[PDB]
């Protein structure tokens, strides 16, 4: 009954902690996300934390100490013997007093951040399991049917819906579109990195940045379910078992690509391209051509998270629950610790000098050092 | 026996399937082609020499009965009909 | 398991005759086996193939033995010692029919492959055993449509009855299945009520018996 | 619980 | 497995003679239709385990 | 250049004949640089070459080739979950074979097709590699090394767009599972492109069954993790509102069965749009132009749909057909069983027009049987007749014999073993023989049955078993006396209603009773035989042989075998034993058992149960004491203890075999005994009457999504049972047994639901209305002693 | 001793390159290196370089063939016409090429035949992937306006032209890895 893995999973390296992490708060929050593949990850705004899990609890907790502000449940009961989880899928996004939330039901919720009532809801065309990205008075939401929608930030009503195309078989979750003069980038499971208009969702242009496709499907995933990024008029995409490239914002020219793929977002700071390959070899390409800086292969397999800098470290938890430091400059790990069993699947939340991360069983952590 | 029908016996088919309006289409003079299409080609025929086709339409329905229709159409050297003998039920 | 030596082509072929001479079915296939991997094209070929063919015969793999034959009959269809093949193949198909009741395709398959053989090579010192099986091979064919006539006899169905005695009175019209059924076919007349075939069957069987 | 064996 | 390791072996089963029926005056058999027919063979081979079906040293 | 010679160098298995007739050049003719490359490329395109150097000596024209090395062996590594013969059979039937040519370019095409199949299977990481190992002589091995991973297995099943079902209810009939209870059977969590086309097709009938005649069916989507270790499948759907029947309009060319059809196209104006009835009635039209002679009666609905009043008109469309008559049915494939064997399935006869419904009829009985693997038809036309077919099966013969073994627990027997070896077709003969064994804590059995199906070509089957029990009574709460008896039992089966059936026969019985323990009815009984032995020794004896004819009738209309809903099963057994025999007594006996549901679904259903028996002698004897009645249990009156309901011994004081204090005894002249004495051991009675009335609900607490699969019911039995032949006259201080008004009534809640382990059934009961002695007991289970 | 005339050089699925393929590739190639010979000074790159030419030619005429793409000889006359601005196109051609490589007649018309081929090929599977919006081509004339009917249409050629090379280069590369080749020259 035996089956092995086809690659072991990397043993846990040994460090020397040059500063000792400690942990300055935890919360609990219900059952958290489980088993279950989900982008739900905490949000910070205005030093206060908003978590939510799978079955539909959502808390509002003070960044300091972790004290609860509100807690409410958006779970349908039908008296006192049935309940329906609402299935939330879509991180926690908070902007100008309101909190989105998507949900497996094809449903979208915006609570407010004063006491969790709801404001408004709305229904999609799909699983919504994309980051509710919100600009210009729009939340764009990418379901699990290929479909972008924008709805209102007051009223909730869609404005536009752009259809985009969809494999047999994909990865499971949809990449988030990021804004800029107007215009939302976003990747989607074919394996294109598409530009549409924030008025009317026409589309600008459509690039392709998949390698290739074999014979048979599973070996040709190519879903670009990453966020792109972009800077300085240049767009960054990377594909599952695809190539990193650099795409022209206007136009859509490949200016350059390297054939590396990965899920996990990457970061772009200064001239460097901090990401997580699909292996877990976390890597530091150069922005004017890729080329490579330095490379930690000593966490092969063993399912990390998107990496998040803070205080000039890259941070990343995996499945076993340890949180790694490693330095940007050379690659050398700087500090490991261990912080929940359950393991660490979302990626962690770096914002106003807080470090927050949640695990799979919902308990939220704020990270610091002394 | 009274036995062999409170049995549970199924249905027993045998022989070609006359509607009695086919059997009313034929004459004497047709040729072999058109009594076939008209009724069909015969399950049963005449191989001791003789040119004979044997329209048998037999039927024994559980616990009912049996019930026969025996239309013998012996034809010539040529092909071509001479005489029909139709028997509504067997004796 | 039942290793084999690289020793010289030569050698494994006689020990291989001299295993086969005693009688040990399983020791000769692994040694012509042996020789037959090793060497595929060299001059103990066809000698080896045939050998694998008695060896699986007279070993029971007759499936094996099969394939072997279709094997040497597609590569050398103008061998000499082809209608010794072509018997194999009915000795083959004859075994594999091994119960007259059962599925009769392997009784044809083999009666089809003994019919070729003697109408192709009546010289051949394979003809008289093979007109033998032929002969043996129709009786159990007529045996099972006889089988086949009896069923339908006692289930009630007259008109089957008469049809499959028909067949076999054009197909195996001299047989002692066939005599035997006459009476079956007679039977059905009377029971659907025609006694002018009735009769006619009826005299048949008089004129013989 | 009951096992059967094919033979 | 068992059943056919007899006729692996040799098992020679003679059966009895095939013989035409005869046609009452009057009336005439059915056609024969010629797909089973043994032909008549000349020679006296050898036949029920006198029968050398060893390959031929060729 | 003119060519004098063309000789060849490297040929192994190619003829030089047949190469020289491939090239397009020939000796003696002049030959130049383009005739060389053409002649290279054809030699290649031969497809048996690897590389051809084609040369020109000062006169002779050289040719070096180097054949396609042959396959001398096939190794395979890794293969764990896939077996070593299937990676072989299915890499012969891709093409590559001992023996042949390895084509040095099909290896990532075989590589791909491996992990093309392990895709299917649901290993997604499967990897597969091939190395090729030179070999002298131009001979070459490959070998096969395999990376399976770890399947993936479904992690959710989400449906999008459902307002009125729950989502966990539609995925409820679903083949694809998602939750796997560790303490329920319900399947595996593996996905198939099969499973999901099924269980789409599963939830299209479940939404048009209830008038959703707008369903649709938008989108799936199915998606893995990053890593590749789980599936999540998602269906959009678009429910519409519900749709009435306005009428149902046939057209076509009905052959004059207009009248007849009409008949069948009968609804209530205003009835809720059903696909299911919507089919039986296109196959109730199939099945009268099938009996009318057609065999491929054609029938089509197309509906007509208007959405200002929602209702939907039925626009059938009926075409009859032609008539095509059957000139042979063959079976081939059947090496072991006889030709009458599979023949006898048929409900399609030879020499008959043709019928589609009754060849699916036969090749289901067929299946039914259980002896082959496969079932296939296929009606072969007949070369010049257009109206004349031939039937062909082919069955692939499976393993009939199995071996058995069989553990069991429960409150009554105890621990239950079960051991039997089965033959279910003797030589392809249809007979099937067997010797089963059972023991459990009061009773021990062994028979050996052999029975053949078919006695008559109707059905009829003639059945046989010798038979050898032993049972203690005092393990089965009874009165202490053991009974070994053998004995042998031939019966007849007339199947006459497809629903009853009718069965008599004989039999012998052998009964030796021994270890006696005196009492009332016990020595009422072997005094009526004329025995007169001593109420002071345990010790008796007594032997009786009796010749029986046994008679039964059995009703079975359940519409399931498992957790019936509708329906109704009525059983009646009899015996009487004829002259000659020492015994004279009869036995009745009818146990009855109704389910009458009271909702559409079928989930809320009322359940009756009533079994009676009774039983006398005829000259002037008693029923043997030993084919009493039993009432308690877990399967006649639940919360009472197994067979303690009925009367109760009175033994006679008697002094005990082998006397040791702190032992109980029974009323022992050892203990102060002067008198005969009231017990509380049952005895059982020769009358007995239970009924109970059963209602079932859905599980409360269980999930939906597998709450179909355990039942709850909540439960009222009542029984009785009396000794008919009881004197109270002359036992004026005891109670008085022969009277039925002593009603035992009892209530509570059962559960029952499959397990690994077996089939299990709970039942806590409250005895509310009991007599003195009657002992109770609530808490009452059963795993696996059904086996 | 003997002489090697020709071999094969390497094997493309069920066809082959020969050894006197890649030469005369070699000629074509320093023939037009002769007019500059900056072009391609390089000897063991260009060889290699060569060798990958035939190599990917050979998979695109296996494809066609595939197909069924034919071409017949009408074509080809009016195909091989394409200089007779300034020369008389199949008078004064054919004479002329007797003097190059014009052994045999056939082989020039029978070598560009080919090369029509892959042509037609290339071009229907690699404007096949390519997908054209209006909104490009529409921001792309503004562009070009800022350094009507007209000014768009020229935004579609530099459009389409631009696509095509992306696709065509793509194209090269995964024909080329999902194909069975095999360098021998031993
Ligand atoms: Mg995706």
């Amino acid at each position: 009954n035996s089956e092995e893995d086809v690659v072991k999973m990397s043993p846990l390296p040994t460090v020397e902690n040059q500063f000792t992490p400690t942990t300055a708060w935890s919360t609990s929050v219900g059952s958290g996300i489980g088993n279950f593949y989900s982008n739900l990850h905490p949000a910070l705004a205005d030093n206060v934390v908003y978590a939510a899990d799978r079955a539909g609890l959502v808390k509002a907790l003070n960044a300091d100490d972790g004290k609860e502000i509100w807690s409410v449940s958006l779970a349908e009961k039908d008296g006192w013997f049935s309940k329906e989880p609402a299935l939330l899928s879509g991180g926690v996004t908070v902007s100008g007093g309101h909190v989105y939330i998507g949900s497996e039901k094809a449903q979208v919720y915006a609570l407010n951040t004063s006491d969790g009532t709801v404001a408004w809801q709305t229904k999609v065309a799909g699983e919504a399991l994309s980051r509710p990205v919100v600009s210009d008075g729009l939340v764009l939401i990418h379901t699990s049917n290929g479909q972008l929608q924008a709805l209102n930030e007051a009223d909730g009503a869609v404005k536009w819906t752009v259809n985009l195309d969809m494999p047999s078989l994909s990865l499971r979750g949809e990449s988030a579109p990021t804004t800029a003069f107007g215009a939302a980038v976003v990747g989607g499971d074919n394996g294109r990195v598409s530009a549409v208009l924030m008025e009317q969702g026409q589309m600008i242009w459509q690039q392709r940045i998949s390698q290739a496709t074999g014979s048979t499907e599973i070996d040709r995933l190519s879903d670009v379910d990453t966020t792109p990024v972009v800077v300085n008029g240049v767009v960054f995409a990377l594909a599952y078992n695809g190539n990193l490239t650099a795409l022209d914002l206007r136009s859509g020219q490949i200016m350059w690509k390297r054939e590396l793929g990965s899920v996990n977002d990457f970061i772009v700071d200064g001239n460097r391209i901090y990401l997580v390959d699909q292996n877990d070899r976390v890597m530091a390409l150069t922005i004017d051509g890729g080329v490579t800086l330095w490379t930690q292969s000593d966490l092969l397999h063993r399912l990390l998270t998107s990496p998040v800098l803070y205080n000039g470290n890259l941070v990343v938890g995996d499945s076993e629950g340890y949180l790694h430091w490693i330095n940007v400059e050379d690659g050398r790990f700087v500090a490991q610790q261990k912080v929940d069993s359950s393991g660490f699947q979302t990626e962690p939340v770096a914002a106003d000098g807080k470090l927050l991360i949640q695990a799979k069983d919902g308990t939220v952590y704020s990270i610091t050092r002394w | 026996s009274t036995l062999e029908r409170v049995v549970y016996r199924p249905d027993i088919n045998q022989g070609n399937y006359l509607t009695a309006n086919d059997v009313s289409k034929i004459r004497v003079g047709m040729t072999q082609q058109q009594v076939a299409y008209a009724l069909g080609t015969p399950l049963m025929s005449d191989p001791f020499g003789t040119n004979t086709w044997f329209y048998v339409f037999r039927q024994q329905p559980g616990h009912e009965g049996v019930t026969q229709q025996t239309l013998t159409l012996t034809f010539n050297s040529s092909g071509v009909l001479t005489n029909i003998d139709n028997k509504p039920a067997l004796s | 398991k039942e290793e084999v030596p690289d020793n010289p082509p030569n050698e494994i072929y006689a020990t291989a005759q001299q295993k086969l001479q005693d009688g040990n079915w399983r020791q000769a296939i692994t040694q012509l086996e042996a020789l037959d991997n090793r060497y595929p094209f060299g001059p103990y070929s066809q000698q080896v193939q045939l050998d694998l063919i008695y060896a699986y015969y007279k070993n029971a793999d007759l499936p094996l033995a099969q394939a072997a034959i279709d094997r040497f009959i597609r590569l050398n269809p103008t061998h000499p010692n082809i209608d010794y093949v072509m018997y194999m193949r009915g000795l083959t198909n004859m075994a594999l029919d091994d119960r007259s009741d059962r599925d009769p395709q392997h009784a044809r398959a083999a009666f089809s492959d003994f019919s070729k053989l003697v109408r192709g090579y009546p010289n051949s010192q394979y003809t008289t055993d093979a007109t033998k099986r032929l002969v043996f091979l129709k009786d159990r064919l007529a045996k099972y449509e006889y089988s086949v006539a009896e069923y339908y006899t006692e289930r009630g169905a007259w008109v089957a009855v008469v049809n499959r005695v028909e067949g076999m009175l054009r197909d195996y019209p001299d047989t002692q299945a066939t005599r035997d059924a006459l009476p079956l076919m007679e039977n059905a007349y009377r029971q659907m009520q025609m006694n002018a075939q009735a009769e006619k069957v009826a005299k048949i069987i008089a004129a013989n018996s | 619980w009951n096992w059967s064996k094919s033979f | 497995r068992y059943k056919r390791q007899v006729s692996g072996d040799e098992a020679y089963l003679e059966a009895a003679p095939l013989a035409e029926l005869h046609a009452p005056a009057g009336m005439i058999l059915p056609v024969t239709s010629g797909d089973y027919a043994i032909p008549v063979t000349n020679g006296s081979g050898a036949v029920g385990k006198a029968l050398d079906i060893r390959p031929p040293a060729q | 250049f003119v060519v004098k010679d063309i000789h060849f160098e490297g040929l192994q298995r190619v003829a030089v004949g047949a190469a020289l007739l491939s090239m397009p050049v020939r000796t003696g003719d002049t030959v130049n640089d383009e005739d060389i490359s053409n002649t290279i490329r054809a030699l290649f395109a031969t497809g048996n070459f690897e590389d051809v150097r084609v040369l020109r000596d000062g006169d002779t024209l050289l040719v070096q080739v180097k054949e396609r090395p042959t396959i001398a062996s096939i190794t395979f590594s890794g293969n764990k979950s896939v077996k070593d013969d299937m990676l072989k059979q299915n890499l012969e039937a891709s093409g590559v074979r001992v023996g042949e040519s390895l084509d040095r370019t099909t290896i990532a095409d075989i590589e791909k097709g491996l992990e093309d199949f392990y895709y299917s299977v649901g290993k997604y990481s499967a990897s597969v590699k091939a190395v090729v190992t030179p070999l002298p002589r131009n001979r070459v091995d490959l070998k096969l090394v395999f990376q399976e991973g770890v399947s993936a297995e479904i992690q959710q099943i989400n449906i999008v767009g459902n307002h009125a079902f729950t989502t966990d209810e539609l995925i409820s009939h679903f083949q694809l599972r998602d939750e796997v209870p560790w303490w329920n059977v319900v399947g595996d969590r593996k996905y198939q492109k099969q499973k999901l086309a099924g269980d789409l097709e599963t939830l299209r009938s479940y939404y048009l069954d209830r008038g959703y005649a707008r369903f649709n069916i938008d989108s799936t989507q199915v998606s893995l993790t990053p890593d590749k270790k789980g599936i999540y499948v998602t269906v959009n759907i678009t429910e519409g509102d519900q749709y009435k029947l306005s009428g149902v309009e046939v057209s076509g060319n009905l052959a004059g069965h207009s009248a007849e059809i009409e008949q069948l196209t009968k609804i209530e104006p205003g009835e809720l749009y059903n696909g299911t009835k919507v089919t039986k009635m296109e196959d109730d039209i199939k099945k009268l132009l099938g009996r009318y002679g057609y065999a491929y009666p054609r029938v089509q609905s197309m509906p007509e749909i208007n959405d200002a009043d929602k209702t939907v008109k039925l626009r059938v469309n009926v075409d009859a057909g032609n008539r095509f008559y059957v000139r042979k049915i063959r079976f081939e494939g059947n090496d072991t069983s006889k030709d009458a064997v599979l023949r006898r399935e048929m409900r399609q006869m030879e020499g008959a027009w043709l019928g589609s419904d009754l060849v699916d009829q036969g090749k289901e009985r067929l299946n039914r049987l259980g002896f082959f693997e496969t079932v296939d038809t296929d009606t072969q036309r007949v070369p010049g007749s257009p109206d004349q077919v031939d039937v062909v099966y082919k069955v692939k013969e499976r393993n009939t014999g199995s071996f058995n073994f069989g553990i069991g627990y429960g409150t009554e027997s105890g621990v239950s073993f079960q051991a039997g070896v089965q033959q279910d077709n003797w030589l392809g003969t249809g007979y099937a023989v067997g010797i089963n064994g059972t023991k459990n804590d009061y009773q021990t059995y062994a028979e050996l049955s052999v029975t053949n199906p078919y006695f008559t070509v109707d059905g009829v089957s003639l059945g046989g078993r010798l038979f050898y029990n032993d049972f203690q009574a005092d393990d089965a709460d009874l009165s202490d006396y053991t009974n070994k008896s053998y004995g042998t039992d031939v019966t007849l089966g007339f199947p006459i209603n497809e629903y009853n059936s009718l069965r008599a026969g004989l039999g012998y019985v052998h009964n030796s009773l021994s270890n006696m323990q005196p009492q009332v009815a016990m020595w009422r009984y072997l005094y009526s035989m004329g025995e007169h032995p001593s109420t002071s020794d345990q010790d008796n004896s007594f032997k009786t042989d009796d010749f029986t004819f046994n008679y039964g009738w059995t009703y079975n209309k359940l519409d399931r075998g498992y957790f019936p809903t509708d329906g109704s099963r009525v059983n009646l057994t009899g015996k009487v034993t004829i002259p000659g025999s020492d015994n004279e007594y009869y036995k009745v006996t009818l146990d009855t058992a109704t389910y009458v549901p009271i909702d559409d679904d079928h989930k809320w259903v009322v359940l009756g149960r009533t079994r009676w028996g009774y039983g006398d002698g005829l000259g002037g004897k008693e029923m043997p004491f030993y084919e009493n009645f039993y009432a308690g249990g877990s399967s006649t009156v639940r919360g009472f203890q197994s067979n303690t309901i009925g009367p109760k011994a009175v033994y006679f004081p008697h002094q005990a075999s082998n006397y040791d204090p702190d032992y109980d005894y029974e009323c022992a002249t050892q203990d102060g005994a002067k008198d005969l004495c009231k017990s509380d051991d049952a005895v059982g009675g020769n009358a007995m009457a239970v009924a109970s009335l059963e209602f079932i609900t859905p599980t409360p607490f269980i999930s939906d999504k597998y709450a179909n699969s355990v039942r709850t019911s909540f439960f009222w039995d009542m029984g009785t049972v009396w000794d008919t032949n009881w004197d109270s006259s002359q036992y004026s201080g005891y109670p008085d047994y022969s009277d039925p008004s002593n009603i035992r009534m009892s209530a509570g809640i059962a559960l029952q639901w499959m397990s690994p382990l077996g089939p299990l059934v709970f039942s806590y009961a409250q005895p509310f209305k009991k007599y003195d002695g009657d002992k109770a007991e609530q808490f009452q289970f059963n795993i696996g002693k059904t086996w | 001793a003997p002489q090697v005339v020709d071999k094969v050089a390497a094997v493309v699925n069920n066809g082959v390159v020969l050894e006197s393929d890649v030469d005369g590739l070699m000629q074509s190639v320093k023939l037009n290196a002769a007019q500059a010979r900056q072009q391609l000074p390089d000897d063991a790159t260009l060889r290699h370089q060569i060798m990958e030419r035939l190599i990917m030619d050979q998979i695109i005429l296996q494809m066609g063939q595939k197909m069924g793409v034919k071409i017949s000889d009408e074509q080809l006359d009016q195909a091989i016409a394409n200089i007779a601005k300034q020369n008389n196109m199949t008078l004064d051609q054919m004479r002329s090429r007797l003097a190059y490589d014009g052994l045999n007649y056939n082989t020039y018309r029978n070598q560009i035949r080919k090369e029509m081929i892959i042509s037609e090929v290339r071009n229907n599977e690699v404007r096949r992937r390519i997908t054209i919006l209006p909104q490009e081509v529409e921001s792309l004339a503004q562009q070009v306006g800022n350094q009507d009917a007209a000014q768009k249409d020229r935004a579609y050629r530099m459009l389409m032209n631009r696509k095509f090379s992306e696709e065509a280069a793509s194209w090269m590369q995964e024909q080329r890895a999902s194909a069975y080749v095999k360098i021998l020259s031993n």
